[PDB]
RNA sequence: GUUU
C-alpha cells in the first residue's frame, strides 16, 4: 500500500533523498517496486564536505533514471 | 537431540533479550515476538550505540527491529 | 567454462582466496555449493596481502569473496 | 505474529529509524512486507527526538523498507 | 549442505561476522541457515563476554575451529 | 544484455572500488562472476595471476579491449 | 519487468550513465537485460575528471547494481505511457 | 545467498 500512495503523486513535483547526502527534486514519472525513479525536469543536490567546510552542488537534468537501491525517502518538496 | 536456534530464541519470549546489530548499536528489551526471518518485537527497549557508550533512548511500547541488521541475541540481556 | 563448474573441479587443489575485509586465505578446496560457499583444508589466513593462522579448515560465505586465485595448473587439470 | 503487530500500530504515532542514523516521527498511513512505510505529519530529527529538528513534511513522507532499523511507537 | 556442523558440536568455534565482528564460542546448536547457538560466547571486536548467543547466520562469513 | 561477445577477448574491467585489471574472459555466469586468464593490474601494469575467479558483486564494468 | 521495458524503447539512443563509484560514460544504447545492465557502444566522455581509464575501448558492459543514474531527453520518452504503465503495475 |  505505501507503493500505490505514491501513485497517488504521479505526475506531482516530489522530493527525494538518496544515500550520500544526495536530494531530487523532479516530476514523478515512472516508478516500481525496487523504489526505481524516473523523474523528468529534475534538480539534483549533493552535499559534500571537504576542507572542513560545507558546499551543496547542483545538477540538471530533463529526464532521469533512479536505480531505486540508494533510494532511502520519497515526499513532496 | 539436536539444539535448534530458532527454540532457543522461542525460549527467550518474555525474557530480557539483548539485541546487537552488526554496527556498533543494540537493543536491550522484552523479547515479546519474532517471526522466520528474525525480525523481533521488543517491549520497552533501551536502544544503544557501543564503544563511554552513549544511550540513544528509551523506547515506550512495541518496537518491530528488522532481522536484516541482526548479528547477534543474547537471552537474558 | 562457468565460475562454478571451474570450482567443482579444483576440488582438491591448493587456491588462495581474498575477502571483502582483506583477509587472505590460502588453503586447499574440500567443497563448494552453489553458492560459491566453500570449505578448505590445510588452511592459512592473513589479516592482509602485506603477510599467519593456521587453521585446519574454514568455511567461507561465497557472499564475501573479492576474488579466488587459483593454481596455474587449473585448465589441464 | 510481527504481522499483527504490522496492524496493531497502523494509525499510531511512531519512529522509524533508517540504517543512516535519522529518525522519522509520524502517524503510520500504511505499512507492506517488504518493510515499506507510509507516514503522515513527519518529521526528521538524527538519532533522538530531542535532537534538532531537521525537518517537518506537511505530505504524506514515503520510508523505503531496506533502510529502516525500525519502527517502534510512543 | 557442504560443511557437517556436527562434528563442531561441543568444541571451540571462531565466527567471523559481517561487519567486522569476531565471536568464538562453544557450538552447542545450528540449523541449515547457518543459524548457531554458541555458549561462553566472547565478541572480539577487544575482548566482551556474553553467555548463550545466537548467531544469525545471514550475517555470517567465515567459520573455523578454535 | 550478455557478455557472450567478449569470450576469450582481452578486457578492461573496472571493479566497484576504483581498481583496474586488464585479463582475457573465459568465463561467466548470469550472477558475472567471471573466470580470468593472464590478470594484470591496468594502472600497475602489475601482473596478478595466470587464472582467477571474480565475484560478480565487485564488477561494475567490463570493456572490450 | 516495468524498467526493462522502459530500456528497452531507448536502444539505438545515445545515454549518459553515472555510477555510483562517480564514473560517468556517454554512449549509445545497444543493449538491456533483466538486472537492468547495460551494454553501451561507442564510449566517450562526458566528464574530464570523472571519466576512468579506457582509450581503445569502444564497447561496454555494465553491471545494473553499480548504476545511480541514467541521464536521458525529454524527447526519448513518452510521459504518459510511463504514468499509465506505473499506474497498472502491482506492487505487493 | 552476487543486480534493489
Amino acid at each position: 500500500t505505501p507503493l500505490d500512495l505514491l501513485k497517488l503523486n504521479l505526475d506531482e513535483r516530489v522530493y527525494i533523498k538518496l544515500r550520500g547526502a544526495r536530494t531530487l527534486v523532479g516530476t514523478l514519472q515512472a516508478f516500481d517496486s525496487h523504489s526505481n525513479i524516473v523523474l523528468s525536469d529534475a534538480v539534483e543536490t549533493i552535499y559534500q564536505l571537504n576542507n572542513e567546510e560545507l558546499s551543496e552542488s547542483e545538477r540538471r537534468s530533463e529526464m532521469v533514471f533512479i536505480r531505486g537501491d540508494t533510494v532511502t525517502l520519497i515526499s513532496t518538496p | 537431540p539436536e539444539i535448534l536456534p530458532l527454540e532457543v530464541i522461542d525460549k527467550t519470549i518474555n525474557q530480557k533479550v539483548l539485541i546487537v546489530l552488526q554496527s556498533n548499536r543494540e537493543f536491550e528489551g522484552t523479547l515479546v515476538g519474532f517471526d522466520d526471518f528474525v525480525n523481533v518485537i521488543l517491549e520497552d527497549a533501551v536502544e544503544w550505540l557501543i564503544d563511554r557508550n552513549e544511550k540513544v533512548m528509551q523506547h515506550h511500547g512495541r518496537m518491530l527491529l528488522s532481522g536484516n541488521n541482526i548479528a547477534i541475541l543474547v537471552p537474558g540481556g | 567454462m562457468l565460475p562454478l563448474y571451474l570450482l567443482t573441479n579444483a576440488k582438491g587443489q591448493q587456491m588462495q582466496i581474498e575477502l571483502k575485509n582483506g583477509e587472505i586465505i590460502q588453503g586447499i578446496l574440500t567443497n563448494v555449493d552453489n553458492w560459491m560457499n566453500l570449505t578448505l583444508s590445510n588452511v592459512t589466513e592473513y589479516s592482509e596481502e602485506s603477510a599467519a593462522v593456521k587453521l585446519n579448515e574454514i568455511y567461507i560465505r561465497g557472499t564475501f569473496i573479492k576474488f579466488i586465485k587459483l593454481q596455474d595448473n587449473i585448465i589441464d587439470k | 505474529v510481527t504481522t499483527e503487530f504490522l496492524s496493531d500500530i497502523i494509525g499510531k504515532t511512531v519512529n522509524v529509524k533508517l540504517a543512516s542514523g535519522l529518525l522519522y516521527s509520524g502517524r503510520l498511513e500504511s505499512i507492506d512486507g517488504f518493510m515499506n512505510v507510509a507516514l503522515s505529519s513527519a518529521t526528521e530529527h538524527y538519532e533522538s527526538n530531542n535532537n534538532k529538528l531537521l525537518n517537518k513534511f506537511n505530505s504524506d513522507v514515503f520510508l523505503r523498507g531496506t533502510q529502516v532499523m525500525y519502527i517502534s511507537e510512543q | 549442505a557442504i560443511l557437517d556442523l556436527a562434528k563442531y558440536k561441543d568444541s571451540k568455534i571462531r565466527v567471523k561476522l559481517m561487519g567486522g565482528k569476531l565471536v568464538i564460542g562453544v557450538l552447542k546448536g545450528y540449523d541449515q541457515l547457518m543459524n548457531l547457538v554458541l555458549d561462553d560466547t566472547v565478541e572480539y571486536m577487544n575482548a566482551r563476554k556474553l553467555g548463550l548467543t545466537v548467531i544469525r547466520g545471514t550475517i555470517l562469513v567465515s567459520l573455523s575451529s578454535a | 544484455a550478455t557478455l557472450k561477445d567478449y569470450l576469450n577477448k582481452r578486457v578492461v574491467i573496472i571493479l566497484v572500488d576504483g581498481e583496474s585489471l586488464i585479463a582475457s574472459l573465459n568465463g561467466f555466469d548470469k550472477n558475472t562472476n567471471l573466470f580470468l586468464t593472464n590478470v594484470f593490474n591496468r594502472i600497475s601494469k602489475e601482473f596478478i595471476s595466470k587464472a582467477q575467479l571474480l565475484r560478480g558483486s565487485e564488477i561494475a564494468l567490463v570493456g572490450l579491449i | 519487468m516495468l524498467f526493462f521495458s522502459f530500456f528497452k524503447t531507448l536502444v539505438d539512443q545515445e545515454v549518459v550513465v553515472e555510477l555510483k563509484n562517480d564514473i560517468e560514460i556517454k554512449g549509445t544504447l545497444q543493449s538491456v537485460d533483466q538486472f537492468l545492465n547495460l551494454k553501451l557502444d561507442n564510449i566517450s566522455s562526458t566528464d574530464e575528471k570523472k571519466y576512468p581509464h579506457l582509450g581503445s575501448v569502444r564497447n561496454i558492459f555494465i553491471r545494473g547494481s553499480t548504476v545511480r543514474y541514467v541521464y536521458l531527453n525529454k524527447n526519448m520518452v513518452d510521459t504518459n505511457l510511463l504514468q499509465d504503465a506505473t499506474r497498472r503495475e502491482v506492487m505487493t
